[PDB]
Formats: C-alpha cells, sequence, structure tokens
RNA sequence: UGUAACGGGGCUAAACCAUGCACCGAAGCUGCGGCAGCGACGCUUAUGCGUUGUUGGGUAGGGGAGCGUUCUGUAAGCCUGUGAAGGUGUGCUGUGAGGCAUGCUGGAGGUAUCAGAAGUGCGAAUGCUGACAUAAGUAACGAUAAAGCGGGUGAAAAGCC
RNA sequence: CCGGCGAGGGGAGUGAAAAAGAACCUGAAACCGUGUACGUACAAGCAGUGGGAGCACAGAGCAAUCUGUGUGACUGCGUAC
C-alpha cells in the first residue's frame, strides 16, 4: 500500500486572523510559516500547498528585542551600479509596516513556485481592520 | 474523397514556400486563390499553380464540385539541393546550396 | 561419433587475449601497457 | 475492520478481501497462511493495540501467486577512471488475499 | 573472413536511443549524447533507490509529528512513549493511521502518554 | 597500395589533422593494417597419434555397429544401376566401401552416387571413417588394415 | 564573432515566430464591373470606382 | 560590482557554561528476500548436492568465465514464395554481453547442434569518406558612367527588340 | 485533364508489384515537415532521477473503480563525456 498524498483539488483550507500587537517578530513568523505550509496537518505533502489563509492585524505594533528597533538593517540592491540601499527597522515600520512581517515570513517559506504560492495566502494589515468578513476568519492566538 | 496535386523539384527553399502555404491551409479554395493572387511572393505563383491543378484534378478525375472544395492539407518538403561553387577572396571557395522543394496540395469537399 | 559430436579435452584450448576491445574485457584502452614511456610504444622496449 | 501485521521484515495494514504483495514465502499457491502476530486490530471505534501483539489476534490469508517484480537496472560508472558495470534485478514476491481477521 | 559491422552496430545504437525516449533535443536523437544521458539516468536511479527510503521516512515522521501535536504531544515524546509501552508499529503505518483513522491514532497517543506517566 | 609517397599536406598550419601517407590504413582507399599473406595451415600429427586415432575410430565403429565385414564386394559391369540395386539389397544408402584391391568396375559404378565412396585399404582417412553412415570392408581389406596399424 | 554552441531547432523556431505573412484583410469590389481588386488600386480590366479609367 | 566576517530568515535565546533524559540522522549495524567468491563438514552417478562459516569499493595491472559477428565442416541435412536476409514496432526473457516470439515492410535466401578459423565488436585519435545541420533567409549580388518613357513580342518584360 | 504546344502532377493503361516509373531492388540514421494527445507566457542552472496531481487514450469490471500507454503542473536530490 502506497503512502497517502494530498491532492490540490481537494485540500481543505481554513481562514484565521492573528493579532501581531506586541508579539516577537521572529517567533510569530515561524508559526505563520508553519501554518502557511501546512506543517500542522497530518495531510502535509511537501509538493502540495495544504496550508491555511492567515490575516495578520496590527503589523505596525510587532515587537523586537534588544536594540533591533534602531539597529536591524534591511538591505536591497536596485540592480543599478552603486544601488545598495538600506532601511532600519524603525524606518520600515514608519513607511511600509506590513513589509516587516512579510519579509520575515517570506524568508522562512520554501523557495520556488510552491513557496511563492504559499505566501499568497498571507494577508498582512497595518491596522486593526480587514475586509475579509465574508471569509469568516477564526481568531488564532499565536 | 480527397484530390492531390504536387510540384516536385520546385526551385525554391522550403522555408520560403512554407510562408505562403501557411496563408491558405484550411481555407475554401476560392478564398485561397484570392489570397495567393494578392501575395507578392514568387512562391505564391508556384503554390497557386499547384492549387489550380488540384482543383482541376478534383473536377475532371473525381467529379467534385469546385464550390465545396477546401484546402484540407498543404505542406512543403525539402527536395535535393544542387551544389555549386562560389569563388571567394584569397583563392578560397565556398559551397552554394541551391535548395529545392516538393509542394503538395490536397483539396476535398469534406 | 559424428563430425558434430567430437569435443576437445577440457583445458586444451584457452582463448587468446584480445587487447583494446572495451572496458569489460579488462584489457581495454591501454591494453595492459600502462601509461606512457618507452615500453608503452609500438616497437618499444630495451634490448636484452 | 483492519489489522496491522509484520511479514518480510515490513509491516502491512490490511482489510478482508485485499491483496497484499509480500516478500517471498515458502508456501505453495492455493494454501492458507496464518499471521498470528497482529500488531493492532481496529473495528470502527474499537481499537486493540498490541504490546506488541494482540492477544488471540490472527489474520487468515490465501496464497494467490508467486512472481518476479519489474526489472531494475543497476548502473555503476566512475567518470574518467575507465570503470563501468551493469547488473539486472528482479525481486521475488508472493501475493496473498486476506480472507479473515479475528481479534 | 572479413566482418562488416553494420547490423550489430545499428542494434546497439538503437538499444541506447530507445532508452533515451522522452529526453530533450539531442538527448533523444543523437547517439553520442543519448549514451551519456542514459548512463547518467542509471547513476541517478541507483542513488535514488537509496534516497527514496530516506525521503519517505522523512515524510512519515513529519505527518506523525503533526498528528501527535494535534493530540497534545511532540513526535519525540510520542515515539519514546510507544517504545516504553512495547508498541512496535512502524512509522509508515503510524503515518497511514494518522491520516486515515484519527480515532485510532488518538488511542495510540493515549497509550504513549500512559506509558510516559 | 598504389599511390605516391607525397605528404598530403604540410605538418603544420592548415588546421587539419596531420597526414603522412595517402595510404594510411586510417584512410579510405588506404592499406590494410595487418594485410594477410598466403598461409600454410597444415598441422603436424605424430605418427603414433594418427594410428591411435584410427584404432579408436574403428573400435567405436564396431561398438556402434557401423562396420560391416563381407567376404566379397563387386559388380559385374561398370553400371551405376547395378551398384544401386546391390546397396538397396543390403539396405545401405550412405556408405564407405573399402576393398583390398580397387575394382575398376566398382569405382566407376560408384562415381555418380554421392552418398557412396569406394577406396582401397591404404587410402582410408579418419574423417571419411567418421562421416559415412556405414563402413563396409572386405576381409582382405580388414587384414590389410590390421597389418597397416600393427 | 561566432557562436560557441550550436543553437537549437527550438530557438530557431522562436526567432521565426515573427516571420509569418499576413493575408490581405479583404478585397474591394468595383461598383460597375464587379471585379475584385486591391483597395485604392485599379482593377485588372482597368476600372476604378466604377469608371473605365484606362484601356486594356 | 552588492547586504556580503551566523549559508538565509530570524534569535536575548534560537547565545555560552554545567547536568540529564528524549528524538532526528549514513549505502555503518539489524530485519526480510535474492546472487556470487573462498573454506570446512558430510553425501555422491566423482561433479555436482546439502549444511555451515566467511567474503564480494576499486585506477595501473594479474587471474577466471562468457555474449555476439563473418567464414569451414556437420549440411544433397534443416527452415523458407502458406514468405529468407535486411528494415521497423510490440510482448516475453536472463546477472550482463544478449536471447526468443510476433504485427507491418521486404521479395530470396537463411541455417540448429557440436567443433574449426578470424579483416570479430568504436564516441573520441585537430582520425578517413559521404550525407546533413548551425550561424541565416543573415552578409553579399564585383568600380557611385545613370537613367526615363512609348510601342513590340511574350505565360510573364527594370534588364530583350 | 491542369500547366507556358513547359517543369511538375492527377487519372487511365501494363505488370505479381509502379511509395518496381527510369532522380527506378531493399530503402537505416543524422536532418526537415504535416496531423493528433498532453505540457508550456511570475519563471532561474548538465535538463535527468526519486516522488507526484491533472488531462487524453485502450482494456476490464454489474457497479465502485482498477490496470497498461502518452503527457508531466508541483517537489527532494543533482555542475556532461
Ligand atoms: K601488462
Ligand atoms: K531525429
Ligand atoms: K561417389
Ligand atoms: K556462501
Ligand atoms: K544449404
Ligand atoms: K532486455
Ligand atoms: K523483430
Ligand atoms: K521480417
Ligand atoms: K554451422
Ligand atoms: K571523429
Ligand atoms: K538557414
Ligand atoms: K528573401
Ligand atoms: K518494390
Ligand atoms: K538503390
Ligand atoms: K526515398
Ligand atoms: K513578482
Ligand atoms: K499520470
Ligand atoms: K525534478
Ligand atoms: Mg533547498
Ligand atoms: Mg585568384
Ligand atoms: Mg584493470
Ligand atoms: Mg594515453
Ligand atoms: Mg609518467
Ligand atoms: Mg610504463
Ligand atoms: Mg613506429
Ligand atoms: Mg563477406
Ligand atoms: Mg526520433
Ligand atoms: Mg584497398
Ligand atoms: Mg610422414
Ligand atoms: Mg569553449
Ligand atoms: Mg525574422
Ligand atoms: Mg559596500
Ligand atoms: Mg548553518
Ligand atoms: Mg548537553
Ligand atoms: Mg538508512
Ligand atoms: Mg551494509
Ligand atoms: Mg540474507
Ligand atoms: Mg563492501
Ligand atoms: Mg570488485
Ligand atoms: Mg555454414
Ligand atoms: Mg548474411
Ligand atoms: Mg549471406
Ligand atoms: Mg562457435
Ligand atoms: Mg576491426
Ligand atoms: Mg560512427
Ligand atoms: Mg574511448
Ligand atoms: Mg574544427
Ligand atoms: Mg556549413
Ligand atoms: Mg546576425
Ligand atoms: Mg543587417
Ligand atoms: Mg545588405
Ligand atoms: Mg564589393
Ligand atoms: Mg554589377
Ligand atoms: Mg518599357
Ligand atoms: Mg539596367
Ligand atoms: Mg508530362
Ligand atoms: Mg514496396
Ligand atoms: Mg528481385
Ligand atoms: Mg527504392
Ligand atoms: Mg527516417
Ligand atoms: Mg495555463
Ligand atoms: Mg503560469
Ligand atoms: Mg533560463
Ligand atoms: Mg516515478
Ligand atoms: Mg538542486
Ligand atoms: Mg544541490
Amino acid at each position: 500500500m502506497k503512502t497517502f498524498t494530498a491532492k490540490p483539488e481537494t485540500v481543505k483550507r481554513d481562514w484565521y486572523v492573528v493579532d501581531a500587537t506586541g508579539k516577537t517578530l521572529g517567533r510569530l513568523a515561524t508559526e505563520l510559516a508553519r501554518r502557511l505550509r501546512g506543517k500542522h496537518k497530518a495531510e502535509y505533502t511537501p509538493h502540495v500547498d495544504t496550508g491555511d489563509y492567515i490575516i495578520v492585524l496590527n503589523a505596525d505594533k510587532v515587537a523586537v528585542t534588544g536594540n533591533k528597533r534602531t539597529d536591524k538593517v534591511y538591505y536591497h540592491h536596485t540592480g543599478h551600479i552603486g544601488g545598495i540601499k538600506q532601511a532600519t527597522f524603525e524606518e520600515m515600520i514608519a513607511r511600509r509596516p506590513e513589509r516587516v512581517i512579510e519579509i520575515a515570513v517570506k524568508g522562512m517559506l520554501p523557495k520556488g513556485p510552491l513557496g511563492r504560492a504559499m505566501f499568497r495566502k498571507l494577508k498582512v494589515y497595518a491596522g486593526n481592520e480587514h475586509n475579509h468578513a465574508a471569509q469568516q476568519p477564526q481568531v488564532l492566538d499565536i | 474523397m480527397e484530390t492531390i496535386a504536387k510540384h516536385r523539384h520546385a526551385r525554391s527553399s522550403a522555408q520560403k514556400v512554407r510562408l505562403v502555404a501557411d496563408l491558405i491551409r484550411g481555407k475554401k479554395v476560392s478564398q485561397a486563390l484570392d489570397i495567393l493572387t494578392y501575395t507578392n511572393k514568387k512562391a505564391a505563383v508556384l503554390v497557386k499553380k499547384v492549387l489550380e491543378s488540384a482543383i482541376a484534378n478534383a473536377e475532371h478525375n473525381d467529379g467534385a464540385d469546385i464550390d465545396d472544395l477546401k484546402v484540407t492539407k498543404i505542406f512543403v518538403d525539402e527536395g535535393p539541393s544542387m551544389k555549386r561553387i562560389m569563388p571567394r577572396a584569397k583563392g578560397r571557395a565556398d559551397r552554394i546550396l541551391k535548395r529545392t522543394s516538393h509542394i503538395t496540395v490536397v483539396v476535398s469537399d469534406r | 561419433m559424428r563430425l558434430n559430436t567430437l569435443s576437445p579435452a577440457e583445458g586444451s584450448k584457452k582463448a587468446g587475449k584480445r587487447l583494446g576491445r572495451g572496458i569489460g574485457s579488462g584489457l581495454g584502452k591501454t591494453g595492459g601497457r600502462g601509461h606512457k614511456g618507452q615500453k608503452s610504444r609500438s616497437g618499444g622496449g630495451v634490448r636484452r | 475492520m483492519y489489522a496491522v501485521f509484520q511479514s518480510g521484515g515490513k509491516q502491512h495494514r490490511v482489510s478482508e478481501g485485499q491483496t497484499v504483495r509480500l516478500e517471498k514465502l515458502d508456501i505453495a499457491t492455493g494454501e492458507t497462511v496464518e499471521f498470528a502476530e497482529v500488531l493492532m486490530i481496529a473495528n470502527g471505534e474499537e481499537v486493540k493495540i498490541g504490546v506488541p501483539f494482540v492477544d488471540g489476534g490472527v489474520i487468515k490469508a490465501e496464497v494467490v501467486a508467486h512472481g518476479r517484480g519489474e526489472k531494475v537496472k543497476i548502473v555503476k560508472f566512475r567518470r574518467r577512471k575507465h570503470y563501468r558495470k551493469q547488473q539486472g534485478h528482479r525481486q521475488w514476491f508472493t501475493d496473498v488475499k486476506i480472507t479473515g481477521i479475528s481479534a | 573472413a572479413r566482418v562488416k559491422r553494420g547490423v550489430i552496430a545499428r542494434a546497439r545504437h538503437k538499444k541506447i536511443l530507445k532508452q533515451a525516449k522522452g529526453y530533450y533535443g539531442a538527448r533523444s536523437r543523437v547517439y553520442r549524447v543519448a549514451f551519456q544521458a542514459v548512463i547518467k539516468a542509471g547513476q541517478y536511479a541507483y542513488r535514488d533507490r537509496r534516497q527514496r527510503k530516506r525521503q519517505f521516512r522523512q515524510l512519515w515522521i513529519a505527518r506523525i509529528n503533526a498528528a501527535a501535536r494535534q493530540n497534545g504531544i511532540s513526535y519525540s515524546k510520542f515515539i519514546n512513549g510507544l517504545k516504553k509501552a512495547s508498541v512496535e508499529i512502524d512509522r509508515k503505518i503510524l503515518a497511514d493511521i494518522a491520516v486515515f483513522d484519527k480515532v485510532a491514532f488518538t488511542a495510540l497517543v493515549e497509550k504513549a502518554k500512559a506509558a510516559l506517566a | 597500395v598504389t599511390g605516391s609517397g607525397k605528404k598530403p599536406w604540410r605538418q603544420k598550419g592548415t588546421g587539419r589533422a596531420r597526414s603522412g601517407s595517402i595510404k594510411s590504413p586510417i584512410w579510405r582507399s588506404g592499406g590494410v593494417t595487418f594485410a594477410a599473406r598466403p598461409q600454410d595451415h597444415s598441422q603436424k600429427v605424430n605418427k603414433k597419434m594418427y594410428r591411435g586415432a584410427l584404432k579408436s575410430i574403428l573400435s567405436e565403429l564396431v561398438r556402434q555397429d557401423r562396420l560391416i565385414v563381407v567376404e566379397k564386394f563387386s559388380v559385374e559391369a561398370p553400371k551405376t544401376k547395378l551398384l544401386a540395386q546391390k546397396l538397396k539389397d543390403m539396405a545401405l544408402e550412405d556408405v564407405l566401401i573399402i576393398t583390398g584391391e580397387l575394382d575398376e568396375n566398382l569405382f566407376l559404378a560408384a562415381r555418380n552416387l554421392h552418398k557412396v565412396d569406394v577406396r582401397d585399404a591404404t587410402g582410408i582417412d579418419p574423417v571419411s571413417l567418421i562421416a559415412f553412415d556405414k563402413v563396409v570392408m572386405t576381409a582382405d581389406a580388414v587384414k590389410q588394415v590390421e597389418e597397416m596399424l600393427a | 564573432a561566432v557562436q560557441q554552441n550550436k543553437p537549437t531547432r527550438s530557438k530557431r523556431g522562436m526567432r521565426r515566430s515573427h516571420d509569418a505573412l499576413t493575408a490581405v484583410t479583404s478585397l474591394s469590389v468595383d461598383k460597375t464591373s464587379g471585379e475584385k481588386h486591391l483597395r485604392h488600386h485599379i482593377t485588372a480590366d482597368g476600372y476604378y470606382r466604377g469608371r473605365k479609367v484606362i484601356a486594356k
């Protein structure tokens, strides 16, 4: 008898909503990445996205320890010579707060087409409101 | 069922003739003949003669009605190449390939 | 006793080595001569 | 109702009427084979877990066929070292049909 | 006794090219390239008969972990508990039960917890 | 191989593999690398081994019941039909006949029968003794063969 | 300058994906002679917009 | 050249020290099935059988045992126009070189067994000959003295008259 | 019969056979096409291999569905000789 494989056409996905207020960035991100991949389900299959949809609220209130609020640097390159750019954590929270959590989770998801697909099930919001009441998300205390 | 005409050993590379054959594959013969009339390619002359021959074959040999015919199949195959010599500079010689094509047109009322 | 029922004695007819015929034979490529040097060459070797 | 048992150094979860392919058994075709070491028997909500074997648990099966499996090619090749070897393989099996499961 | 090579040579090349069906470009058409592609495919298959056992055990372990944590215990403690309870079901079967009979899996978790207590 | 010893092209500079002879066995129309010469394939057989082989063969013929001994074997005239009838009477088809003295009538009568051979005792050979289905010998031929093999 | 590797038949086809010809969208019909003709060109019998513009 | 001196995410432990118990983890070890080399112990139709212990990564290289190809005998035999060789598919089969069967194509040869002989096996040698690709419908169409139009012929005319 | 009183072809006829039609026995491979099935326009590398969904197809089965064939989204591993 061959081992079970989940099938993308019949996987059951549920909607959750999580509050990031005061949570430690990385320790929230690991639980998010786990549940976006489906590692919490007995039907986990490495080549199938069996994960859940997660709405994240209050992204601008996420916490970090030590001196990271001012000393964590996010780098990127524009592709133009000399185009190395940077932003501190506090600058990121000020300008693009959802990006802090999105970047952390993307780094903990698989790389490749399936991991990009798993990222599309994450919905991060700066404030306390989302427009997905039609999906009836259940409160998840991560 | 279907009627065939061919022009074997036609003086043109198949790549050039296929540009024209692709215009008429699947068309009603009357529309195909119009397209060919207004295609400014030497290959259009070649293909139009084959298509006209296939239509004549269909009416004379197979008793078909021209108004019902379509170009159901058309394809171009590579014929033998004629090998020639082109003198280049400094005493060097190149081979010239004068490519030929076999043109096949199939017409049918089904 | 027919022309197609006679056999040689066991061990009397060992097959000869055939060099240079593939990996599986055990004598492919260099044919047992090793790599380079005078003794690997055609006509190579030193006198008695 | 299903049951778990060991055979051929592997474990199998089976129900009545299933056909299971096992490592070769020295039993003639058409004979009945007993698996008297059953690791677990589950019937609906009633679950008996062996520690390691269920007391009195027995699986009845009928030897349906013997055979050789699909051929597998073994290729060994050491690049640049004048070494290559190939081998073929077919593994023996015994197919059996589960006829009974008794707690 | 002169020997022409054509019939035997054709058969050998054809055997290789038949093993190369489905490969891309010259890999399914050209003897020199197809031969290298057939050899490499054989090497990978030898390697991956060994890899297959690893990858499936890894999958079973991941699924058992998920089911055990649904039932309130980690994989490592669950395995230690089964071992202390003298339960010899293997990971293939434990993963199958975790997916198909959640009640039986919960019963196994309870056995492990009782052994650990 | 017919041709000249001219180097086909200069050792270096042309970008072609080096050539030295149009007759190279690597080349189409070139020589054969180890071209054959006429050969003498005959082997030595020790006298005692030849005689021992003949004795073994004759003994096996006796054991297999393929040796038939007769007082006389002859035909009245050199006619193929007479010998055919005689062989049919003795139920013989593929047969070697050894006589003490080569009868000309018998030899002529046997020429056109391809399953049948006729020899004198001094002309026997091992391959024929094995190859024919039956071997008929006259008593005189048997005595001669005995003396020849000692 | 010259290739280091022989391009594939696939890449040859991809380059030629822009080479196909386009047929004339539609021909026009002379209002007097009824001949088809290229739009804004005279007909084979020498009409344009219903007038015999040229002989032969 | 660009973060660029944890592989990354991230981490205040997910760092370090100490103690402990779990678990993961290899082609290592064990389990199940199979093959072979060598050695013992017994049988024996004297060359195989059984039991048993143990071994089986390999370049140069040594030793052992085989597959297939053409040709000679066996063969005036055997297969073959109710379809040979060759070509092309499919199924089965052995540890491998391979073997067997059969549909289609082909249209007259092929050859068991056991022996015998070798122009007996190719991917490489900037190898040799032929065929066909690529670049590519790309560069170019050979003096920058130069053409325009009307008529003719013709299936067709910038180039012919 | 189409075509330039062409080349080339389609019929008819010969023949056991004309994909034996003279560019002629057989008619391999490279290479180039037409047709069909499946895949492919958010995706990074020796192009396979292990796992594997979906689709098409042929059988079987009362059904449930199973199997053989083709394709191969997604995924572990993986730098030719
Ligand atoms: K040596
Ligand atoms: K090809
Ligand atoms: K005679
Ligand atoms: K042993
Ligand atoms: K013969
Ligand atoms: K095979
Ligand atoms: K065949
Ligand atoms: K055949
Ligand atoms: K023979
Ligand atoms: K070469
Ligand atoms: K080109
Ligand atoms: K052009
Ligand atoms: K023919
Ligand atoms: K020929
Ligand atoms: K041909
Ligand atoms: K993007
Ligand atoms: K499939
Ligand atoms: K893959
Ligand atoms: Mg990875
Ligand atoms: Mg000059
Ligand atoms: Mg060696
Ligand atoms: Mg060397
Ligand atoms: Mg040296
Ligand atoms: Mg040396
Ligand atoms: Mg020399
Ligand atoms: Mg010959
Ligand atoms: Mg192919
Ligand atoms: Mg010669
Ligand atoms: Mg002498
Ligand atoms: Mg280079
Ligand atoms: Mg273009
Ligand atoms: Mg810098
Ligand atoms: Mg690390
Ligand atoms: Mg410790
Ligand atoms: Mg392992
Ligand atoms: Mg081991
Ligand atoms: Mg064993
Ligand atoms: Mg070892
Ligand atoms: Mg070894
Ligand atoms: Mg012979
Ligand atoms: Mg032959
Ligand atoms: Mg022959
Ligand atoms: Mg032989
Ligand atoms: Mg040779
Ligand atoms: Mg070659
Ligand atoms: Mg080599
Ligand atoms: Mg070169
Ligand atoms: Mg070229
Ligand atoms: Mg260019
Ligand atoms: Mg240009
Ligand atoms: Mg230009
Ligand atoms: Mg110039
Ligand atoms: Mg000029
Ligand atoms: Mg003019
Ligand atoms: Mg001019
Ligand atoms: Mg004609
Ligand atoms: Mg034919
Ligand atoms: Mg003939
Ligand atoms: Mg031919
Ligand atoms: Mg072909
Ligand atoms: Mg799509
Ligand atoms: Mg897409
Ligand atoms: Mg790319
Ligand atoms: Mg697979
Ligand atoms: Mg990789
Ligand atoms: Mg890697």
